């Protein structure tokens, strides 16, 4: 069953990204998408997602696409629920956006099914008893820094120095020795860097047009406006936790970057009328992070390992962007470009990276030692 | 006589009724359960009511009806002395260290009873006797039968090679 | 009292904050009202007008927590403004914000009752008496001497020593004083009022059975922001008592003068004010002003008012210590610092200053001596900035000689504090006036050059200097005969 | 070094709320 | 919850606040209490009242299934103040801010809102607490009613010096009587979900659970429930206080409560003021801390001790919330992030660390070692091409044996340090005192070797503990017996556990080497 499933609104007000709706029999709930049916004006559709209720029959919106050409009391409709996104292993080898439309030009997705961006992080009960070792199969890390089960991964290095070469590495190394997927969002990322690593992939064969595929990408660039780049991020996250959850696996996540999830949120903050806190940040700075990095965890039934770009304005480690995001992670991996120009590949200075899991309790000791 | 607290204020020193709740005790962790009560009911312990509690700390069988992880009654009688000593500024009694004793010898912990009956000896006059055979009757029990101590400490001679 | 018993109603409750509405008009400002209706309270409510929105309705603030209040509840006037007990009677006794005993000591034997509101006292009321209040405590009686009279600041960040500082003026100065005192437990902690009352009670300034010399009014962290903001003024009611009618030299005690302006700054966010500079009140300075204007020498008689100043994120630059500087005659200022490198108590001698550093004041060898410590501090700051960039070994000649002496200077203003013996692990010490200005007077001519400089570190006068000197050779004597006594 | 570029730091940061408080709180005249 | 009557309508939400509109009548709720929003006919969602507007509408900050509140549904109320379950039924059990239990892997009740304890109330704090570290108990201990700051950057072991405090309350609460027990109420404000799974096997493992109960409040649930996590934490505390019982709580971290203050307050238009932080952020902390307490004679003698734990920035301790939290609290354990890096683990600075009442806190024989430690670390830090001081040699040992992982018994660790203090390990070097100290508690030379001859004081006799706490070692009783023990200790291994150090120059034995003394850092 649904309810809401087709109800009517009108667009009360529009200024900017951010958009009133007037429902007639009530508004939908919190976080649920509503299609734009009016016109044909437009090139591309525009969906808005509710965030806030004003009143009883009228609630606030964001826009995914832009809002050019929007007309007052033009029609809307509800889609069902929350923005709903395919999952599974039709999913793998295509790219997709925000909202899960297949970007590729390469037809019709299989799906046999939808998820909503917006799931519940897991409670006590499904956690882990077991901090187990992720073996990536790289020396550096699994002696020095090990990557863990259900971790969150932070890939600290400038500009050129192995970063897309160690992503890719991972995606190849998790299928080879977990026979797991990958998920990469794409989160305000350049859309021209977004082609380089699509024809890579396709290069050394991850992806694969005639056979089989072992990624999925899930992309929100920075052409597109704040709506999109702050749920982009979920989008990718409820594909990763369809393989974790449902066919019960070991799946890496990649976020590049996971500032930019922070820094659209605070673009879409300051349009809602917030007020901001510490830095011009919104001040669910970290209940943003919170659940969304909660989410990414290891379960009882699978588990997720999301290794993380994380930009740091103006190198200034004590931002609230980066101090907020410190708590939430496992592994630190620093890559230097002294270490890459020397001749090392990767490029990882293992005095400057640490892991929580090594201790004698998690690892063996011989391992520690 | 008449008694105050640290602020000053009056304090009920009427005792007797407390005592007897501790009488009926059953099984000894209720007479920590009267002791809080009398303390919340602005009633001090006495010196003869931790005599009184250290009796049924002796008789009864257990902490409660389930059977604790490491018991020792003699280190919860033991915690009740320091209390008393340190936090509430009373000396024990010779009551007080002769129910230690008879708890050393019922036990069987020997060891601790050549502790404290140097104890006895020093600080409250003295340790009549009757506990003093049957505590060095308990030492040459451990001696003939097999051998004092764990044993496992004893005979591992270890030398570089000690388990972690 | 026309409006004495006029009913109202609640008309809107946010936080501590509450509307009400008056059927025959809104009684005056600063009008004290009781709320009469019943609810599942504990303890009763009273409300204090701070402003006024219409002729019917008027603004409060609350000095009991809001909960369970519902709208149009009954509110009752009492006559006027929050009224406080006064006299000899409540000497030896502790009190809240509105002056009900909470000591459970039965019942306040009050001849009279003042309003907490009172009015400062203008020009012609104003008297100076410039005399030399001897602290026994080196750093403040040389370079920034507390005098008779004085509205006294302790500026300092968290956990600096102002608490520490005030108990040792407590011991050195107020136990020998034929005034009475006044203790304002202004939002500070409920544990440190206990010791305070306790340690009082075993030196016997506070006497259950017979003659009592204090007085503590406290509104502590865990009361609501209308009471630690109003119990400032409660104190000073009780001293301006002892001050105006029975004509007297009195001793007033705010820890901490900071959480009033802190209080203040809840309420009028509530209130509906656009905040100043750093989110503080419009109204910061005026309501400093009300307040630190009643405390002073009047002709009838005198308040001597030590105060702790807390410095919000070691900022001194922030409104509330800022403004606080220009109302006091002794200002003290903590740096982290200094507490950080050993030196207690952690005054910066530079940023404090004092009206009575003056050669009509004090005798002219006491500012002579003063001054040149302050000269030679100076000095040495410029010089520790050369050698942090260049070196020791770069400085000239006679400036080695300046840091040597500048050095032991720091080392000698510290100070062993007889309240602070669990702290410290040695006896406090009381240095007399004659005794600091003699022994820093031959520091700067340079007599105790070849005295080491860790002999200076935490003692007294010079008699314990010169002390731990000789133990520091006897005990460097034995060791180095340790290290004699091999051979071959 | 260190101690400088922390100032910066906190400077950098400290100016953003401060810049920002001042001109929200303008608004807040204005409705 | 116990409903009452329907107050009135959802008007508008924003994330985790909303207003209400007034049902026809005009009711009006009560300020500062609970009402349940029907979110569907089955489900209610709960919300605490904030503001109680002239228009007749109600501020609520929203609590529970926040997704599926909508404007228009309606809101019954119950009437009454804030009430949560407290007992030691609870204990054992993962509950919210709410009070409701959570599911884990395989009652009178108490006002949250309460006022603390007067000045006539409380009492000096004469009870000790064990942490069951050498560094802390010595130095900075903490007693009973105290509130002692844990500060310090992130993973400098700020939550594994506050989990391992409840862990070493288990070998005292199994032994001693109930009413000394101290009950555990550790908080978990804002942290991520998998860090209180951890904790709670952790927990569970050595016997805590029992003697302990985890409020929680993760990074997924809101902030009003993370604003009032703290608050649940200390009502179920004084449960334990006012009945005459000694009570812990640990809240982890206010830090990430007063962030979720700070939502509520800038969520809700009230002026910020530093660091974007409104106006009563120093009140939050106060009356929370304050609230913990050690009880007079005449109210039970009862306590909670608050084990507030504190985030820096790079060690940066003049931050707004930071400053705040140290001038409420009784001093601080400041944990270094170089000393952590360094090898002391865990990282005290004990020149930053400070217990404001720390002498009336320890025990007699607690107190007897540790005035003498603070005159030898005073000179070894000071004094410290190489040239060595008795000082300088048993400074150096200290050190070394406030490196542990696990918490020590008070037996093993007075022992170890009064070892140290006479000067038994001199002759034993820096890197070898963690296998003199494991042979010491473990196993025992002078019952293996053949020269024993004690009549009672042995290590493997726990039960000695309590008498040391009633005598100290420096007592006719148990002076000479000690310093038996401990020069058949000494003697056996200088003579045959560390002549193996001037041996031992080969690959497969230095590394054998290695692999003991590295698993030795561990258990104490
Ligand atoms: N494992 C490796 N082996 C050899 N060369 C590498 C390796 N990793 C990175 N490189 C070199 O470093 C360059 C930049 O790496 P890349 O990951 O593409 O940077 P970015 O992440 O900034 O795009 C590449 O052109 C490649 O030649
Ligand atoms: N004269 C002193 N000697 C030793 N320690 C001191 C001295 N003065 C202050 N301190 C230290 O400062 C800490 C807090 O001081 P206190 O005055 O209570 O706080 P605040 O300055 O914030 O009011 C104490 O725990 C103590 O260790
Ligand atoms: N005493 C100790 N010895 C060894 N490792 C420790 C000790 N205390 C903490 N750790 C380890 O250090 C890491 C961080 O500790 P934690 O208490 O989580 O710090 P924080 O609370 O600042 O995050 C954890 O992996 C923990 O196992
Ligand atoms: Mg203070
Ligand atoms: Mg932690």
């Amino acid at each position: 069953v649904a309810d809401h499933k087709g109800r009517v609104g009108h667009v009360s007000q529009v200024i900017g990204a951010v958009v009133d709706v007037h429902f007639a029999d009530g508004v939908p709930p919190v976080l649920t998408a509503l299609d734009v049916v009016d016109k044909l004006g437009r090139d591309e559709p525009l969906t808005l997602e509710i965030v806030q209720h004003l009143d009883a029959h009228t609630g606030r919106c964001i826009a995914m696409q832009t809002t050019d050409l929007l007309k007052l009391k033009a029609k809307v409709v509800s889609t069902g629920g929350n923005i709903s996104v395919p999952v599974g292993r039709e999913t793998l080898g295509r790219i997709f956006n925000v909202l899960g439309d297949a970007i590729d030009q390469r037809g019709p997705v299989g799906e046999k099914l939808r998820m909503p961006i917006h799931a519940v992080a897991p409670k006590l009960a499904d956690q882990a008893a077991e901090d187990a070792v992720l073996t990536t199969g790289i020396k550096v890390i699994d002696l020095i820094l090990p990557y863990c089960k259900g971790g969150k991964i932070g890939l600290f290095g400038g500009a050129g120095v192995g970063k897309t070469v160690i992503i890719m590495e991972l995606i190849n190394n998790v299928a080879k020795g977990h026979g797991g997927f990958s998920v990469f969002a794409g989160v305000g990322e350049r859309t021209r860097e977004g082609t380089d690593l699509y024809l890579e992939m396709m290069q050394s064969k991850v992806i694969d047009l005639k056979g089989e595929s072992k990624c999925v990408l899930v992309y929100g660039q920075m052409n597109e406006p704040p709506g999109a780049r702050a749920r982009v991020a979920q989008s990718a996250l409820t594909m990763a936790e369809y393989f974790r959850d449902v066919e019960g696996q070991d799946v890496l996540l990649f976020i590049d970057n996971i500032f930019r999830f922070t820094q659209a949120n605070s673009e879409v903050s300051a349009l809602l009328g917030r007020i901001p806190a510490a830095v011009g940040y919104q001040p669910t700075l970290a209940e943003d992070l919170g659940q969304l990095q909660e989410r990414i965890t290891s379960t009882t039934k699978g588990s997720i390992t999301s290794v993380q770009a994380v930009y740091v304005p103006a190198d200034d480690i004590t931002d609230p962007a980066p101090a907020t995001t410190f708590s939430h992670l496992d592994a630190t991996t620093v890559l230097d470009r002294a270490v890459a120009e020397s001749g090392i590949y990767p490029a990882v200075n293992p005095l400057e990276c640490a892991s929580r899991i090594m201790d004698p309790d998690v690892i063996s000791v011989d391992h520690y030692n | 006589a008449k008694k105050y607290d640290l602020f000053g204020y009056e304090v009920d020193t009427n005792t007797a009724p407390w005592i007897e709740k501790i009488k009926k005790c059953k099984y000894y962790d209720e007479a920590g359960e009267v002791l809080v009560n009398m303390n919340v009911s602005n009633c001090p312990p006495d010196i003869a009511t931790y005599n009184a509690t250290l009796q049924c700390i002796y008789q009864s069988p257990s902490k409660q009806s389930t059977p604790v992880d490491n018991e020792s009654k003699f280190c919860a009688m033991m915690d009740l002395l320091e209390e008393m000593q340190h936090r509430n500024r009373l000396k024990p009694n010779e009551e007080s260290w002769t129910w230690v004793m008879k708890e050393c010898v019922k036990s069987g912990q020997f060891r601790l009873g050549y502790c404290i009956q140097q104890v006895m000896e020093t600080e409250c006059k003295g340790c009549p006797a009757d506990l003093v055979k049957a505590n060095e009757a308990n030492a040459q029990k451990a001696k003939t039968e097999g051998k004092e101590h764990p044993g496992h400490l004893s005979q591992q001679a270890g030398l570089f090679d000690v388990k972690v | 009292a026309d409006h004495k018993g006029r009913v109202g109603h609640v008309s809107q409750v946010i936080g501590a904050v509450v509307d009400v509405h008056f059927a025959d008009g809104v009684p005056p400002v600063l009008t004290a009202l009781d709320v009469v209706d019943k609810l599942g309270r504990d303890e009763p409510l009273t409300l204090e007008i701070v402003q006024h929105l219409d002729a019917h309705t008027g603004r409060c603030i609350a000095m009991q927590t809001t909960d369970l209040l519902k709208l149009k509840a009954k509110v009752v006037s009492t006559g006027g403004n929050i009224s406080v007990p006064v006299g000899r009677e409540t000497l030896g006794r502790i009190f809240n914000v509105l002056g009900d005993a909470i000591d459970q000591r039965g019942p306040v034997g009050e001849k009279l009752r003042m309003p907490i509101h009172a009015v400062a006292p203008k020009l012609a009321d104003q008297a100076a008496e410039d005399a030399v209040l001897t602290t026994g405590i080196k750093v403040i009686d040389l370079i920034l001497p507390y005098c008779k009279g004085g509205k006294i600041g302790l500026f300092g960040g968290a956990g600096v020593g102002k608490t520490v500082i005030i108990m040792e003026l407590i011991n050195n100065v107020a136990k020998g004083h034929g005034g009475f005192s006044v203790f304002a437990g202004v939002g500070e902690r409920t544990r440190e009022g206990t010791d305070l009352y306790l340690e009082m009670m075993q030196s016997k300034v506070i006497d259950l059975k017979g003659e009592s010399k204090c007085v503590l009014v406290y509104g502590q962290m865990n009361e609501p922001p209308g009471a630690r903001a109003r119990v400032a003024q409660s104190a000073l009611t009780m001293a301006e008592y002892f001050r105006d009618v029975e004509g007297q030299d009195v001793l007033l005690f705010i820890d901490n003068i900071f959480r009033f302006t802190q209080a203040n700054s809840e309420v009028s966010a509530l209130l509906g004010r656009i905040p100043a500079a750093v989110g503080y009140q419009p109204t910061l300075a005026e309501d400093l002003g009300q307040l630190q204007e009643r405390i002073t020498s009047t002709t009838k008689g005198s308040i001597t008012s030590v105060q702790a100043v807390y410095v919000p994120a070691d900022d001194i630059t922030d409104p509330a210590p800022a403004t606080t500087f220009s109302h006091l005659d002794a200002t003290t200022v903590l740096d982290r610092a200094v507490a950080e490198s050993g030196i207690y108590p952690a005054v910066n001698p530079l940023e404090c200053a004092s009206r009575i550093m003056d050669p009509d004041v004090i005798s002219v060898d006491h500012y002579n001596v003063a001054q040149d410590v302050v000269q030679m501090l100076t000095k040495y700051r410029e010089l520790q900035d050369i050698i942090a960039v260049l070196g020791i070994d770069e400085l000239s000649e006679e400036d080695k000689l300046i840091v040597d002496r500048a050095r032991k200077l720091v080392k000698f203003l510290s100070q062993p504090f007889q309240v602070a013996e669990v702290f410290t692990g040695m006896t406090g010490h009381y240095v007399q006036l004659d005794d600091t200005i003699d022994s820093f007077s031959g520091l700067l001519m340079g007599t105790y050059d070849q005295v080491p400089e860790m002999a200076f570190y935490m003692v007294g006068g010079i008699n314990s200097v010169l002390e731990k000197a000789k133990k520091m050779a006897e005990e460097a004597a034995e060791l180095e005969k340790m290290r004699r006594a091999r051979v071959a | 070094q260190q101690r400088t570029s922390s100032l910066y730091n906190k400077t950098r940061q400290f100016g953003i709320t401060a810049a920002l408080i001042e001109i929200l709180s303008a608004m807040s005249s204005l409705e | 919850f116990k409903t009452t009557e329907m107050i009135g309508y959802v008007h508008s939400i924003d994330g985790t606040i909303a207003t209400l509109i007034p049902a026809p009548g005009n009711p009006g709720v009560a300020y500062n209490t609970i009402i349940q929003i029907q979110v569907s006919p089955t489900t209610f969602a709960a919300g605490l009242v904030f503001n109680l507007e002239k228009d007749g509408r109600i501020g609520i900050i929203l609590m529970d299934n926040i997704t599926e509140v909508q404007s228009g549904q309606k809101v019954m109320a119950t009437g009454q103040l804030l009430h949560i379950p407290v007992g030691a039924g609870v204990l054992g059990k993962v509950v919210n801010p709410l009070g409701h239990e959570v599911p884990v892997g395989l009652s009178t009740l108490g006002k949250v809102d309460t006022g603390a304890p007067n000045i006539v109330s409380r009492s000096p704090v004469n009870y000790n607490l064990l942490t069951g570290f050498k560094a802390v108990d010595t130095m900075i201990p903490i007693g009973r009613g105290q509130r002692e700051l844990i500060v310090g950057d992130r993973q400098t072991g700020k939550t594994s010096i506050a989990v391992s405090t409840i862990i070493n309350q288990v070998r005292i609460n199994q032994q001693i009587l109930s009413k000394n027990a101290v009950i555990s109420i550790y908080v978990s404000i804002g942290q991520r979900c998998s860090n209180v799974a951890r904790i709670h096997r952790l927990l569970q493992s050595y016997g805590a659970l029992r003697y302990t109960t985890v409020m929680a409040a993760t990074a997924a649930e809101p902030a009003g429930l993370q604003y009032l996590a703290p608050y649940a934490g200390v009502t179920m505390g004084e449960y334990f206080m006012n009945r005459g019982r000694h009570c812990l709580c640990v809240y982890d971290d206010l830090s990430k409560q007063a962030v979720a203050y700070r939502q509520i307050s800038l969520l809700l238009r009230r002026p910020p003021g530093r660091e974007a932080y409104p106006g009563d952020v120093f009140y939050l902390h106060s009356r929370l801390l304050e609230r913990a307490a050690m009880l007079s004679p005449g109210k039970g003698g009862g306590s909670v001790t608050a084990l507030p734990i504190v985030e820096t920035l790079s060690n940066d301790v003049t931050a707004y919330i930071v400053t705040n939290v140290i001038s409420i609290t009784d001093g601080q354990i400041y944990l270094d992030t170089k000393l952590f890096t360094g090898g002391q683990r865990p990282a005290v600075n004990i020149g930053l660390s400070v217990s404001r009442v720390g002498s009336s806190a320890q025990n007699a024989a607690m107190k007897g070692v540790a005035g003498k430690l603070k005159g030898i670390l005073a000179e070894y830090r000071k004094l410290a091409q190489q040239v060595q001081t008795i000082p300088m040699i048993r400074g150096a040992r200290f050190v070394a044996l406030f490196n542990q992982k696990q918490p020590s018994y008070f037996m093993n660790a007075i022992v170890s340090l009064y070892a140290c203090l006479n000067g038994y390990l001199d002759d034993v070097k820096v890197q070898y005192v963690k296998f003199y100290e494991y042979l010491l508690v473990h196993r025992d030379l002078g019952i293996m070797y053949g020269t024993a001859k004690n009549k009672f004081f042995y290590m493997y006799v726990q039960e000695l503990n309590y008498l040391i706490r009633f005598f100290t070692l420096n007592s006719p009783i148990l002076h000479g017996e000690l310093e038996e023990m401990l020069k058949q200790h000494t003697h056996l291994f200088l003579q045959h556990y560390q002549s193996k150090m001037n041996a031992i120059k080969s690959e497969k034995d230095v590394k054998a080497l290695k692999n003991l003394l590295y698993s030795c850092k561990r258990a104490v």
